[PDB]
DNA sequence: GCAGAATCGCCC
DNA sequence: AGCTCGATTTTT
């Protein structure tokens, strides 16, 4: 294989399992630990085809590694966590 | 009447001269083939750059007087491609990486093929073809040439008439042009060395032009085949066989139980082709409006000349997929290795593939000894893809070979290895380089190769029957929405989708599916696809009324639907680039080969072998086979041309004395004229189908159509809204922390909905019952695979779910082309190292230094879900195609063809090919506002 | 029309060009709407057969051999029928007919 | 000469000759008839 | 290959005088060399 | 690995 | 003096 589908098989392997917690902290960590400071410049079009099947997630990671970008924090999964975890109403239907 | 008959006299060829103080080097360079330390190059013919504004592309041209008082007409149209040969060293290079020249001369002679052989005459020196007083040193020398014509200017057989220039204005540029005549128009006889020749010239045709063609029909001798081809044109030779004794066979096909008629088949295969391609391509052509370079619409916003060539730039990007998987697919025509057999008895014989195979050792009609073959060679290691085998794909021509390699500038890396900054001052700087010598480490086509070495395919040597990838122009009738050809004359499934989008343009809803007014929240977002609902199930309604009260078989004539695109016979319709000559060509070369193959299985059974080698049988039969194929070829099923008479009507026409122009004297006389030939086949379209329908008859493949039924809990993430339900998130749920994906989610299995502090409760519930229903009446009625990115296509998929329906057609999917299309994106320049320049680098902290502050172009593709759209913006097409034959009907017995729509082989073509029978790729890229105006 | 006499007799211009206009009648007139024919293979099944000493024959004396046997000719084209057509319906679109 | 086995020679003609066929609507009047 | 009609005032009495009416010969077969 | 098809034109 | 017709098989 080529590793950008390495990438992919693993971000579908957490998206998949991922359940009662929404998952773009998990992404985020398994992104930053896989290309560390390359993810600074992590395109729309290259992000969409890592996310696979839930292309639709993509917004919402770049987002959230400009959050990193901007913070001034190193590119490793431990600093992302230290910054990320520092930093509702609900109706039920019929 | 027709547009030869239409066409007026003229010279064979022209000179161009253009001034070197106002002509705008930087921007031809950018269309060009320079390498560096070249002394000839290739350009495009486009109107306002290199020919003046209203340009004949189509000629009757004057090339024979019989005596001094009769001229003879040809009808030809001109050649795609301009050379460029005098002062060439001021045009810049499209590569910067050195060496080439000789690693393109090392590598053609390990291959056995033929080089340049110059006459032994000087070049004709400036003075002999320049107009009077200008200076040589102060112009840019350059020849466009009729295609009929064209051997003759490679063997020096024209003659340059300066008396006769004519002043042009090209572009901004005062420039000069001087006519050019085959010498049979001087019956008396013109000295040899009046006669034009430029040894440069001839060369670079040898590399960039007749070497491809000879590697098309797999011969070695190529200055034989431009003989072949010269008096083809001059002496009418088209019924007679000629390529035979050029031919070479493998060890596969001298082994083969059936090797006597094998010989035969792949023999008559090559002389058809040579008989047909050049009269197709010399036909007269209609001038496309791309031909026009200040109407192009790219350049509308540019300010002086930067701004202009960044421009350029950013269109050559868009192309780049094109040329790049043309290189890395397997099944590339770059790389077909002759004719095999089996199958069904029509498709017995067929196509082949591998560049082993063409490494390998050959022998000769007769089963003599001929090649003797090559073991191979480099950073990708043994039995792998090498160099060689780009220098291989390139013709052995350093001419295209720098701008293949510009186009791989443009590609991303795939690693399956040292940081790019520690290869290039580390391996790339070594003195052992037979290129650089280390003194250009950063543009070495060495390094070029290490950073895409897992994207070049293997190394094969087997006969397996696969599809081929073509490249080229698109014609102006594409049948691509979701059921193609369905009811597309006779209301017509065309004007049933025009009636659909006028009903969505009343919403507020425009051709690519913008909104004149986005929705404000929950209400809104419920309104607006209610609306857009019941403007689809209103349609439906007035066309199934049209269906039954004109009693139309509508539920059959699903059936039998299929997608249609058709690729282009124009050479000028191509993009304005010399490598898109050669894939036009070989493209060509090689559908007219799979064409013929039936046809000469089925006489040649008729007509035995008996132990005669191919050249002996060719002899008798081949003037028969001629007029078969003609008959059997045409208007069955894949390609359509027009036959037609050219006619002249005057008796006489205004021309130059010739005689007084060659003693300098200009004047002129009513010359009478008749035409040398009458017949012309004018070539159309060749047409690429897919069907769309699986009827469930054939039992092994219903596993990979078969719709279910369960109610699955991906219902709505994958279901019908959930990319609005993304694009509309921050105005449904106000800074809620929550990704879409999770917010759906939830709700599929927990049933519940966060309610903005202020809004109000019911509002939500609503919108959570819409996003339920609708995805559970999806999951259960929807046999088109996709999820739809907007309004238009959500309103298509709604309509074509309808009518499938009501042919009962239920318990399969149908299936799909889908595009995938350029995105050009500036990166940093850390991978990326041809923005060095020729640069010397002496550590890799000085290489992260010098790129830290630099950006590359490059290009990736996304995948359209809908064809149709790009379809009408007339796009740059590659495909993968099979051409299969069947029999005919009702007791018929003749042979009809279909190029059917296949698959492309090979890891490293597109990584949205990585992972299927119901979905199948086609690359685009759009011309309306690029080159054409809108 | 294609391939003009230009002043040959017909025997010149039939030695270069009848070969080729066989196969064009071959193509055109079977199955066109007039003539129908079956084109066919023979073959003989045994690679001898009982037949007389035909030698022996010719001199007075009666017995059977096994000769060696193989087809000279191997194609046939068998006839099938000539079709006569007569259209049923006057439409009244030929305006001097009526 | 001598004529084939398959002509269509009643008032009209090949009329629905193959698909009920013309041929079978005149095998069941032929029938009423002999009734 | 289409019907026409017979040249010759000889042929027939019945063809003494049309575009609507076109005559043909027949002599029947079956039970004369063929059993019915 | 990865269907099947008598074909042409017409172009709203 | 005397339509127009893309064609084959099927075969009761
Ligand atoms: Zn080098």
């Amino acid at each position: 294989t080529y590793e950008i589908e390495n990438i992919r098989a693993g971000l579908e392997a957490i998206i998949s399992q991922k359940q009662e917690e929404d998952c773009v902290f998990d992404v985020v960590c398994n992104l930053v630990d896989a290309m560390g400071e390359a993810c600074a410049s992590l395109t729309r079009d290259d992000a969409e085809y890592l996310l696979g099947r839930f292309s639709v997630l993509a917004d919402s990671v770049l987002e959230t590694l400009a959050t990193i970008a901007s913070s001034g924090i190193e590119w490793t999964a431990e600093a992302a966590r230290d910054f990320l975890e520092g930093v509702d109403n609900f109706i039920s239907v019929a | 009447d027709n547009l030869g008959s239409q066409s007026q006299p003229g010279p064979c060829g022209y000179i161009y001269f253009y001034p070197l103080a106002t002509y705008p080097l930087r921007e031809v360079a950018t269309l060009g083939t320079g390498y560096a330390g070249h002394r000839c190059l290739t350009v495009p013919l486009l109107c306002g750059i290199t020919v003046e504004p209203g340009f004949s592309i189509n000629v009757k041209a004057l090339h024979r007087r019989p005596d001094p008082n009769c001229g003879l007409l040809r009808a030809t149209s001109y050649h795609r491609d301009i050379y460029v040969f005098h002062n060439a060293h001021m045009v810049p290079p499209i590569f910067e990486g050195p060496g080439l020249e000789a690693l393109c001369g090392e590598t053609r002679e390990v291959f056995g093929y033929d080089a340049y052989s110059a006459l032994p005459r000087e070049s004709s020196k400036p003075g002999d073809f320049f107009p009077e007083g200008l200076d040589p040193s102060a112009y840019l020398g350059a020849v466009a040439i009729t295609e009929a014509f064209k051997e003759r200017l490679y063997s020096g057989n024209l003659v340059a008439i300066p008396s006769l220039k004519q002043e042009v204005a090209v572009g901004q540029s005062a420039s000069v042009r001087v006519p050019l005549y085959d010498k049979e128009v001087f019956p008396e006889g013109v000295p040899q060395l009046r006669q034009f020749y430029n040894s440069d010239l001839s060369r670079c045709m040898h590399e960039a032009l007749y070497t491809g063609l000879a590697q098309a029909l797999r011969v070695r001798r190529v200055g034989k085949l431009v003989e072949l081809l010269e008096k083809q044109s001059l002496q009418d030779q088209a019924k007679v066989a000629k390529v035979a004794p050029l031919k070479e066979f493998p060890a596969s096909t001298i082994s083969h139980p059936d090797s006597g008629a094998l010989m035969i088949v792949d023999s008559a295969a090559c002389e058809l082709a040579v008989s047909y391609a050049p009269a197709m391509l010399e036909a007269s052509h209609e001038t496309p409006a791309s031909l026009n370079y200040d109407s192009w619409p790219l350049f509308a916003d540019c300010e002086g000349p930067e701004a202009r060539v960044a421009a350029l730039h950013r269109y050559n990007a868009s192309l780049a997929p094109h040329v790049s998987t043309q290189i890395f697919a397997t099944n590339s025509v770059l790389y077909v290795s002759g004719v095999s057999k089996s199958e069904s008895l029509f498709n017995s014989f067929y196509m082949t593939h591998g560049l082993g195979t063409l490494q390998e050792g050959t022998w000769d009609p007769c089963r003599r000894p001929c090649f003797s073959g090559w073991g191979g060679p480099g950073t990708n290691g043994p039995g792998n893809y090498a160099v060689e085998h780009l220098v291989y794909a390139a013709s052995f021509s350093p001419n295209l070979l720098a701008r293949y390699a510009y186009y791989l500038q443009f590609c991303q890396g795939q690693k399956s290895v040292p940081e790019t900054g520690s290869y290039v001052a580390g391996a790339a700087a070594s003195p052992m380089c037979s290129l650089c010598e280390g003194r250009a480490p950063a543009v070495c086509l060495n390094t070029l190769f290490f950073r895409l070495r897992d994207r070049f395919p293997p190394v094969m040597s087997t006969q397996r029957r696969d599809p081929y990838v073509i490249s080229g122009a698109s014609g102006s009738y594409n049948e691509t929405d979701f059921l193609g050809n369905f009811l597309n004359f006779i209301y017509t499934y065309w004007q049933l989708n025009q009636n659909l989008l006028e009903r969505l343009s009343r919403l507020g809803i425009d051709a690519e599916g913008k909104l004149e007014k986005e929705p404000h929240g929950p209400r809104d977002f419920v309104k607006m696809f209610k609306d857009v609902d019941a403007a689809v199930d209103a349609e439906v309604v007035q066309f199934m009324n049209s269906m039954a009260k004109n009693n139309i078989t509508y539920k059959d004539l699903v059936k039998s639907c299929y997608h249609v695109m058709q690729y282009s016979c124009n050479p000028f319709a191509q993009p304005a680039c010399p490598i898109f000559t050669q894939l036009f060509y070989r493209s060509l070369l090689t559908i007219l080969q799979d064409i013929s193959l039936p046809i000469c299985m089925c006489y040649e059974n008729d007509n035995p072998g008996l132990g005669q080698s191919p050249p002996e049988w060719l002899k008798g039969h081949y003037q028969t086979l001629c007029t078969n194929f003609r008959s059997l070829a045409i208007d069955k099923g894949v390609l359509t041309a027009k036959e037609a008479k050219v006619v002249h009507g005057e008796p006489t026409c205004d021309l130059p004395d010739l005689d007084a122009a060659l003693q300098g004297r200009v004047y002129g006389r009513r010359l009478p004229v008749r035409m040398s030939k009458v017949l012309m086949l004018c070539p159309r379209n060749i047409k690429i189908k897919n069907r769309v329908v699986f009827t469930g008859e054939n039992a092994a493949l219903q596993n990979s159509f078969i719709k279910s039924t369960t109610r699955r809990e991906n219902y709505i993430i994958n279901g019908p809204y959930m990319k609005f339900l993304n694009t509309y998130h921050k105005t449904l749920f106000p800074d809620t922390k929550l990704s879409s994906l999770y917010l759906w989610h939830n709700f599929s299995r927990r049933r519940s909905v966060p309610v903005p502090s202020g809004a109000s409760a019911e509002e939500y519930s609503d919108l959570a019952l819409f996003v339920d229903g609708g995805s559970r009446a999806h999951e259960e009625s929807n046999v088109i695979d996709v999820v739809p990115g907007n309004l238009v296509t959500y309103a298509k998929q709604r309509l074509n779910n309808a009518i499938l329906k009501a042919c009962g057609q239920t318990q399969f999917y149908i299936s799909l082309i889908q595009g995938l299309v350029p995105r050009t994106q500036s990166v940093p320049a850390r991978d990326y190292p041809h923005v060095l320049g020729t640069r010397a680098v002496e550590s890799a902290a000085a290489y992260a230094e010098a790129t830290s502050s630099l950006t590359a172009t490059t290009v990736v593709c996304a995948a359209t879900d809908c064809l149709s759209q790009v379809c009408k913006a007339r796009p740059v097409v590659t495909l993968p195609v099979t051409i299969n034959k069947y029999t005919g009907v009702n007791g018929n017995n003749q042979i009809f063809q279909a190029g059917n729509l296949g698959y492309f082989m090979g890891r490293g073509v597109d990584r949205n090919l990585l992972q299927s029978m119901r979905k199948k790729f086609v690359f685009a890229t759009p011309t309306l506002g690029l080159t054409v105006k809108r």
